RNA sequence: AGUAUGGGAGAGGAUGGUAGAAUUCCAGGUGUAGCGGUGAAAUGCGUAGAGAUCUGGAGGAAUACCGAUGGCGAAGGCAGCCAUCUGGCCUAAUACUGACGCUGAGGUACGAAAGCAUGGGGAGCAAACAGGAUUAGAUACCCUGGUAGUCCAUGCCGUAAACGAUGUCUACUAGCCGUUGGGGCCUUUGAGGCUUUAGUGGCGCAGCUAACGCGAUAAGUAGACCGCCUGGGGAGUACGGUC
């Protein structure tokens, strides 16, 4: 489980301007805590499936992020990819 | 960390031991860190059926701020004991700490 | 049920008492449904039956 | 042999059959008759004429080993639940109380299928 | 409502010890959940019967 | 359209534990005849003693009352109580990113009940099956027993009148009466009355419709994308292909 020292480190550390929180990198940084937090849940609980649908949702909402933050600007998508480790 | 509210019942004829019995569970979660918010002894009263052909139980309540692994260790002792006959643990949100009702 | 008797009280008194209180139990609509099994489509069926009737009945009283 | 002060009255009611126990308290049978034992072999079984019959020859038997005060627990949905209280009480014998004792399940077994016919 | 308040349970109790409607008592449907799950935990605790 | 921070309701999902009611079986005490079932009977069970009554055990399955035009979930569908893990929704105010959106050929995920593979379990019910009845005949309807199955673990199967017979998203167009979860306001004798939201229902103007009817939860007025139909049978069948 995360909790709210752990969300607020981690939008400290992405935050772009001051009181920053809707930057696509907040946003992505958050959404790849909470994916790779489920991964011991899911491996212990191999059929709740209904939970894995809003697993997917926090995925497709994660791509839709990054490719949205690609077109904008490639080198801040670069970086982001790179802190993150994603692909 | 997560307040719970524990109401056990005991044998009569262990009731000489309840007065050592809590404290020493106190004990233990006082070794964790914990808090003890309530502790009420209801005493002697009459079943409103019979529970392994027992009639009358001792009943007590605890309201703790305890670790999962402590809470874990609680419900461990408290099926393995011989004299409880049953336990209940209700999770509350917030500490509740005033004269409760039935007290007396 | 437990209808205790009166010193005085007739049978007849006694017997009407205890028919009263089975009625208002009920316990002997519960004995007739238990002879025979339900689907869930029937039952379901039978229970939106009796809450239109209700409705229509409460729309009724209201006017 | 034994006096018995107080005794127990068991009605097991049924559409087919209505079925009469005698026992006294703390356990123990001392009479029973039924409708089917005396006469009404068929579909007078189940009327409650049978079923006053039956309770007053049970307790003409049960007078034997001497008791005048009884308890009724009804349990059953068949005709002839106030035709053994009105029989017992015409007997002469004395009624504390009259409770029902029927069984109800919690959802437990499933009960048979319906009848098409 | 809860369990510890046995008084206001028996006040919604039949006699049998079933649990009363809220069409009868007039209550109000959250006050009527929470009144069925304390009748049930006490009910549990053997301070009101299962049954009769 | 989305993000952070406070609250709220809920049979939403997964794992484990535990409680009471009842059916069956077992052992014992009293007790002696039937019980059971049908429209009526019969098969069947019982003097190595049943049915009835009381006591003590075993095991499987499901959660009375609450319970409701009630609730939650994308659909399938979810009902005792407690703990752990976890998804979504509603609600208030601020502070953020700045079109980041809608739909979606192929593809992929989930998907009632029945059925299949392996290993367990088995109370009740019950396809097939064995008897008793009714009938002209009875391959059935009814009655007495009863196997697979129904239950669990791991997989497969991918079909339903899977229905609101009504694809998804967006804006607008009289009103009346209920009810569930919240927000705000006015009274007060501590509960009521008004509004505002998101659901869920009953009437109804205009409009639409072959008619029945729908009618802010449109089948009205418009826009974006997809799926589908072209007289009834033959046939959702033949051949080829994928599984
Ligand atoms: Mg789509
Ligand atoms: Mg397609
Ligand atoms: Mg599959
Ligand atoms: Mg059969
Ligand atoms: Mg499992
Ligand atoms: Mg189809
Ligand atoms: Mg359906
Ligand atoms: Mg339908
Ligand atoms: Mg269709
Ligand atoms: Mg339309
Ligand atoms: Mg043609
Ligand atoms: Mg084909």
């Amino acid at each position: 489980a995360l909790t709210n020292a752990d969300r607020a480190e981690i939008i400290a550390k992405f935050a772009r301007a001051e009181n920053d929180t809707g930057s696509p990198e907040v946003q992505v940084a958050l959404l790849t805590a909470q994916i790779n937090d489920l991964q011991g849940h899911f491996k212990a609980h191999k059929h709740d499936h209904h939970s894995r649908r809003g697993l997917i949702r926090m995925v497709n909402q994660r791509r839709k992020l990054l490719d949205y933050l690609n077109g904008k600007d490639h080198e801040r998508y670069t970086a982001l990819i790179g802190a993150l480790g994603l692909r | 960390m997560r307040h719970y509210e524990i109401v056990l019942l005991v044998h009569p004829d262990q009731s000489d031991q309840v007065v050592g019995m809590v404290e020493r569970y106190i004990s233990q979660i006082k070794e964790a860190d914990g808090q003890i918010h309530r502790l009420e002894d209801w005493g002697r009263r009459q079943l409103a059926y019979p529970i392994n052909k027992i009639h009358k139980a001792h009943y007590i309540l605890m309201n703790v701020e305890c670790g999962q692994s402590t809470l874990d260790e609680l419900e461990e002792l408290f099926r393995y004991n011989d004299a409880i006959i049953r336990n209940l643990i209700i999770r509350r949100e917030h500490a509740i700490t005033e004269e409760s009702l039935l007290a007396k | 049920p437990q209808v205790k008797l009166k010193e005085g009280e007739p049978v007849d008194v006694a017997i009407r008492r205890f028919k009263r209180s089975c009625e208002k139990a009920g316990v002997l609509a519960d004995v007739r449904k238990r002879e025979f099994y339900e689907k869930p489509t029937q039952e379901r069926k039978r229970k939106k039956a009796a809450a239109v009737k209700r409705y229509q009945k409460k729309l009724a009283r209201e006017s | 042999t034994r006096t018995v002060s107080e005794g127990v009255a068991h009605i097991h009611a049924s559409f087919n059959n209505t079925i009469v126990t005698i026992t006294d308290r703390q356990g123990n049978a001392l009479a029973w008759a039924t409708s089917g034992g005396q006469g009404f072999r068929g579909s007078r079984k189940s009327t409650p004429f049978a079923a006053q019959v039956a309770a007053e020859v049970a307790g003409k038997a049960a007078l034997d080993y001497g008791l005048k005060n009884l308890d009724v627990l009804v349990k059953g949905p068949g005709p002839g639940r106030e035709s053994a209280v009105r029989a017992l009480g015409a007997v002469g014998y004395k009624i504390n109380s009259i409770t029902d004792v029927t069984p109800i399940p919690h959802n437990g077994c499933r009960p048979p299928k319906k009848r098409r016919v | 409502i809860d369990y510890k308040d046995i008084d206001t349970l028996k006040q919604y109790i039949t006699e049998n010890g079933k649990i009363v409607p809220s069409r009868i008592t007039g209550t109000k449907a959250r006050y009527q959940r929470q009144l069925a799950l304390a009748i049930k935990q006490a009910r549990y605790l053997s301070l009101i019967p299962y049954t009769d």
